[PDB]
């Protein structure tokens, strides 16, 4: 059965200078090299989907499947106990290939398959005392899975810290893009002090993975998990507990960028060209 | 670069390389001639007197500084610092005189691309010495040293 | 204090440096060839077919060198005019009193 | 010889350029070596139709071209961005093997950047295709006495296909209110047509298997490499090197650069390879081409003397021993001898 | 002309346009300098009596 | 694309020749303008001997 469980509310925030990443894996140092790539334009809109998960009163669906456009930029402050992956696809059905990314507490699984599921994807996890380690069932939450074609396993992208400061530090800036047959996914995790949203400053998104598929994506979705204290009961309001599963979404656009690599070969600064006349002059 | 085939096919094109080398050699000897015509306007090098008193006109900032090794004047030092420097063929055992790894490598890359800067015939020290001779002649001799 | 006091000599240095940088960037230009690295072209195509590509690259780089040399000659004539002016100024203002 | 005269006046003449020649040739590859699935391409029972061209991905292998060394009766190795004999000298990354079966005479329609009905509605090759095409007759297996009409090509589409684009949408283009219902006529034309593989047709019109090999060269970490013999590397010695297809000459010293784990090539302001990661052991080494510089001759008039001095411009005196010095040539007093008389 | 198809091929030849535009801009600012040096030899405008 | 490349090379060479001849005659104009500034200083702003 498909059940919506999130209190998705859309607010608008500033993009600032977030989303900068590495174009290609070519070391460069002390160079103001200029590129022409898809990027999150400076000072754009951010659709902050502020929400509380585990809310049984939201049975009817109230969250849309966000589009992909020219590359979705993502940010959040949720641990693997709350947000557990991402979904991509053109029609998000068994007719077109659906890409599922799952971030287990011990590993990461990336799959491309004709998964059948509704517009409310989630993963309910709990360690019942019978076995102390309960494994989720694909057939229960997900209706079907046919002609799986790709599989990849690695270390977790979410090295979540148990501390609240570390929980806020989990800025999983996972830029997703598909160009030249490459589905490039980047990542970051900043020890920046806790705030309210993406802060000031700069952070280059190192290339986390370059999946060799690079197919077009029409819709983008966020995979959330129902956070629990592992002692709560099952299917009840006193079961899946309320949790602020806030996640922000932005969109990339083609743009010329002027980068700035530091001594260690990392992008330490970047400017958009068409933001304002000062940017074009620079 | 170092490819033999490209050089052989460049030979098929005639002698633009010879003409360009001749033109650049003319430019270089022209630079040396310019320096000689501007600065080397006196046969003799003139030494400023040890006691540098000239009626109150203080030339200390334009006269050479005996303290610093460069012997340039303080104004000359300011001018040297203000302008971006250039290679001067330092002996660093780098194979290409001066160079470093992960540093100001623009000159090194230019050299490795075939572009080279030849040192002036008169070193900056000897150019400064020529200027010091000119200034000493002007201060002590006036205009009579140029005729 | 003022950084624009020595603008003329800094402009001369910047002109030389940017001419050299333009020459260097001409290496990356393909000029209609399959690439811009001679070693890669030679390692990819045999001389009978690589001759056309290397000839296009040679023509492009020779045009770049010739334009560089011609503009160097023009600005060297400008520098020679300025140096003749400087020699005249040393003769008439330094070696004498010009009225 | 340079002055084109027998009398040479007193002066310095820019004679030539001296470059310390390389000492040895060293070729490197990752220590892992695997048989590339190229054979499975040539061992495939059948290839997909041109409208639904089959695509295979080749990566993380060593290019074992023995299949085209021993048994290569293929008619055209029509390589475009590379020479067929040079394949062993270069490494590739993310190799794409497209494959289909077409008419033999239609090869001119699959030329790089060519335009045609199949090139617009079946399979558009890019205008800057950097790869090869291998075509060979398939009448032995892909032809039938009754007519091999199984292969079908998309004859018509609303818009031209993009380069390297596959479209399997079979929606009809109804230009009017009349429903097609499979009827060919007014405002209703089927977008697919069976191949005219009639037995009476001779060669050229028969089915031929075509494999298009597309390569992207050296801008990404290499995954497909040649079968060349991996050797050892030496430091501070100007040697030839072929690092995964990157050919050059120079010294390979130990680099103190802080490469990020995903980084392979380091570049300077002149965007040329200044450092490289050894494919066998992932460590970064700094590349520096061996010493070189102008050589000028300082002489008095030949009317006066015949002894000459030599200036090596901008080079440390530790790179002098080339084949002009007395230690490398016969002890003749015409030019220079004694080993000494070196001034930095 | 008004074409991007030619511009894509045009940018392949490098920064030749940068050099040409820089040379023309230098020529124009040099014309301004010429007029200023010939005519603007004073910074006070004098009224005819 | 080949024909447009040929036309681009031709027009680029024409423009480059135009820019070089403008540079040469601009050096000529600059020499004349330096002479004119000298004449303004020594004939208009003074008496030249
Ligand atoms: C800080 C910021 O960028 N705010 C913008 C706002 O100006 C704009 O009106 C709105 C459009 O819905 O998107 C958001
Ligand atoms: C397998 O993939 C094809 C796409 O080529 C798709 O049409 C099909 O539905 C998938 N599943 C099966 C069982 O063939
Ligand atoms: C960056 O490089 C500097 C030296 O240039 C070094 O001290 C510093 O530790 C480096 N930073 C990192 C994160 O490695
Ligand atoms: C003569 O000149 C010296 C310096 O050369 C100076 O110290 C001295 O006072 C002068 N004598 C005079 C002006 O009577």
């Amino acid at each position: 059965q498909c059940v919506n469980l999130i209190t998705r509310t859309q607010s608008y925030t500033n993009s600032f200078t977030r989303g900068v990443y590495y174009p290609d894996k070519v070391f460069r140092s002390s160079v103001l090299h200029s590129t022409q790539d898809l990027f999150l334009p400076f000072f754009s809109n951010v659709t902050w989907f502020h929400a509380i998960s585990g809310t049984n009163g939201t049975k009817r669906f109230d969250n849309p499947v966000l589009p992909f456009n020219d590359g979705v930029y993502f940010a959040s402050t949720e641990k693997s106990n709350i947000i557990r992956g991402w979904i991509f696809g053109t029609t998000l059905d068994s007719k077109t290939q659906s890409l599922l990314i799952v971030n287990n507490a011990t590993n990461v699984v990336i799959k491309v398959c004709e998964f059948q599921f509704c517009n409310d994807p989630f993963l309910d996890v709990y360690y019942h005392k019978n076995n102390k380690s309960w494994m989720e069932s694909e057939f229960r939450v997900y209706s079907s899975a046919n002609n799986c074609t790709f599989e990849y396993v690695s270390q977790p992208f979410l090295m979540d810290l148990e501390g609240k400061q570390g929980n806020f530090k989990n800025l999983r800036e996972f830029v997703f893009k598909n160009i030249d047959g490459y589905f490039k996914i980047y990542s970051k995790h900043t020890p920046i002090n806790l705030g309210r949203d993406l802060p000031q400053g700069f952070s280059a998104l190192e290339p986390l993975v370059d999946l060799p598929i690079g197919i077009n994506i029409t819709r983008f979705q966020t995979l959330l998990a129902l956070h629990r204290s592992y002692l709560t009961p099952g299917d009840s309001s006193s079961g899946w507990t309320a949790g602020a599963a806030a996640y922000y979404v932005g969109y990339l656009q083609p743009r010329t960028f002027l980068l700035k690599y530091n001594e260690n070969g990392t992008i330490t600064d970047a400017v958009d060209c068409a933001l304002d006349p000062l940017s074009e002059t620079k | 670069g170092d490819s033999t085939e490209c050089s052989n096919l460049l030979l098929q094109y005639g002698s633009f390389c010879t003409q360009l080398k001749r033109a650049l050699t003319g430019i270089a000897v022209e630079q040396d001639k310019n320096t000689q015509e501007v600065f080397a306007q006196v046969k003799q090098i003139y030494k400023t007197p040890p006691i540098k008193y000239f009626g109150g006109f203080n030339f200390s900032q334009i006269l050479p500084d005996p303290s610093k090794p460069s012997k340039r004047s303080p104004i000359e030092d300011l001018l040297f610092n203000k302008v971006t420097l250039a290679d001067a063929g330092f002996i660093k055992q780098y194979g290409d005189c001066l160079g470093d790894i992960a540093a100001r490598d623009l000159i090194c890359a230019q050299k490795f691309k075939g572009l080279t800067v030849l040192p002036p015939l008169l070193t900056d020290e000897m150019i400064a010495q020529y200027t010091s001779a000119l200034l000493a002649g002007t201060i002590t001799s006036g205009w009579t040293f140029g005729a | 204090s003022t950084p624009s006091a020595l603008g003329k000599l800094q402009d001369v240095v910047n002109h030389n440096a940017q001419a050299l940088n333009t020459l260097v960037k001409q290496l990356s230009s393909k000029f209609g060839a399959i690439s811009s690295v001679l070693n890669d072209i030679l390692s990819r195509l045999d001389p009978p077919e690589a001759e056309v590509q290397i000839d296009r690259l040679i023509t492009g780089r020779l045009q770049s060198l010739q334009t560089y040399v011609t503009q160097q000659l023009i600005r060297a004539a400008e520098i020679r005019a300025s140096a003749n002016l400087a020699a005249t100024k040393m003769s008439e203002c330094v070696l004498g009193q010009s009225k | 010889c340079t002055l084109k005269s027998f009398t040479v006046e007193k002066g310095i003449y820019q004679t030539s350029n001296f470059r310390v020649q390389p000492t040895e040739s060293i070729v490197r590859f990752p220590n892992i070596t695997n048989l590339c699935p190229f054979d499975e391409v040539f061992n495939a029972t059948r290839f997909a139709s041109v409208y639904a061209w089959n695509r295979k991905r080749i990566s993380n292998c060593v290019a074992d071209y023995s299949v085209l060394y021993n048994f290569a009766p293929f008619f055209a190795f029509k390589c475009y961005g590379v020479s067929p004999t040079k394949l062993n000298d270069l490494c590739f990354t993310n190799v794409y093997a497209d494959s289909f079966v077409i008419r033999g005479n239609e090869v001119s329609q699959i030329a790089p950047g060519q335009t045609g009905n199949i090139a617009d509605y079946n399979y558009k090759l890019p205008d800057d295709f950097t790869g090869c095409v291998i075509a060979w007759n398939s009448n032995k297996l892909d032809s039938t006495v009754g007519g091999n009409y199984n292969y079908r090509y998309r004859l018509f589409r609303k818009s031209k296909l993009k380069p390297f684009e596959r479209d399997i949408s079979t929606e009809i283009y109804q230009a009017g209110n009349k429903p097609c219902n499979g009827v060919a006529g007014v405002n209703c034309y089927f977008p697919l047509q069976s191949y005219g593989f009639r037995p009476t047709y001779g060669v050229g019109h028969q089915p031929y298997r075509v494999v298009v090999l597309s390569f992207e060269l050296l801008h990404a970490p290499a995954t497909v490499c040649g079968p060349k013999k991996s050797t050892n590397l030496v430091k501070n010695k100007c040697v030839n090197f072929n690092f995964n297809g990157l050919t050059g000459t120079g010294v390979l010293t130990e680099s103190n650069k802080k490469f990020l784990p995903f980084q392979q090539f380091g570049r300077d302001i002149a965007d040329t390879t200044d450092a490289v990661r050894d494919p066998q052991t992932l460590e970064i080494l700094d590349i520096t081409p061996c010493s070189f510089g102008g050589v000028s001759v300082i002489t008095p008039g030949t009317n006066t003397s015949n002894q000459v001095a030599v200036l090596y411009q901008g080079v440390n005196c530790t790179e002098v021993p080339v084949a002009i010095h007395a230690d490398q040539l016969t002890p003749t007093w015409r030019v220079y001898s004694t080993g000494s008389n070196v001034f930095q």
